[PDB]
């Protein structure tokens, strides 16, 4: 077993708040091979950041990612209520590939 | 770019065998790989499978507690790819992602959408 962690669970942001959720390894991996995903209610998982700084295919420029070592982690510039979504982190670097608990925003 | 559509999902007796699917199209990714994710309340997601397509024909790769008990397969001719899960128990009830990423230098994976499978006794 190899495990990532998010600080912290759930969260509330007022619309046009900047929000950022921390994700974390048990041993250093590399920042290239962490992927963000955001899985909105009713949905299944929607690649939201490759790399640990390149957005997919549409992400709005107004979210961030950033880590080196241990921790990585995401922003999101002026919150909006499309950010609502509950976003999860993973690894890729060694089998197995493992995932994080997945933090919870929700909108104020 | 992208289309992966699964199909096969269902609901069977504990102990019951299944053939999840899901056939790419846009793809004839020279070099990819692929791989099955499920998601169910009680575990949230979890890396089950994993064919790979580097340029040998079949590496594999399984987990903790999916082998012995799931085989992926997948022919490009076919342009599916098959995945049998034998042996099923309550835990392994879910909504199963297929997804696959190409070996480019970068680029991002994709996923499709899922099916819900049902061990129950019911």
């Amino acid at each position: 077993d190899i495990q990532l962690t998010q600080s912290p669970a759930f969260m509330a942001a007022s619309p046009g708040e900047k929000v950022t959720i921390t994700c974390s390894v048990s041993s250093s991996i590399s920042s290239s091979n962490l992927h963000w995903y955001q899985q909105k209610s009713e949905t299944s998982p929607k690649p939201w950041i490759y790399g640990t700084s390149n957005l997919a295919s549409g992400v709005p420029v107004r979210f961030s990612g950033s880590g080196s070592g241990t921790s990585y982690s995401l922003t999101i510039s002026s919150m909006e209520a499309e950010d609502a979504a509950t976003y999860y982190c993973q690894q890729w670097n060694s089998y197995p590939y493992t995932f994080g608990g997945g933090t919870k925003l929700e909108i104020k | 770019e992208v289309k992966l559509q699964e199909s096969g999902g269902g609901l069977v007796q504990p102990g019951g065998s299944m053939k999840l699917s899901c056939v790419a199209s846009g793809f004839t990714f020279n070099n990819y790989w692929m791989s099955w994710v499920r998601q169910s309340p009680e575990k949230g997601l979890e890396w089950v499978a994993e064919i790979r397509l580097n340029s040998d024909n079949f590496a594999t790769h399984y987990a903790e507690s999916v082998k012995g008990k799931f085989i992926i397969s997948r022919d490009d001719s076919k342009s599916r790819l098959y995945l049998q899960m034998n042996s099923l128990r309550a835990e392994d009830t879910g909504i199963y992602y297929c997804v696959l990423r190409p070996l480019f230098y970068y680029a991002v994976d994709y996923w499709g959408q899922g099916t819900s499978v049902t061990v129950s006794s019911a």
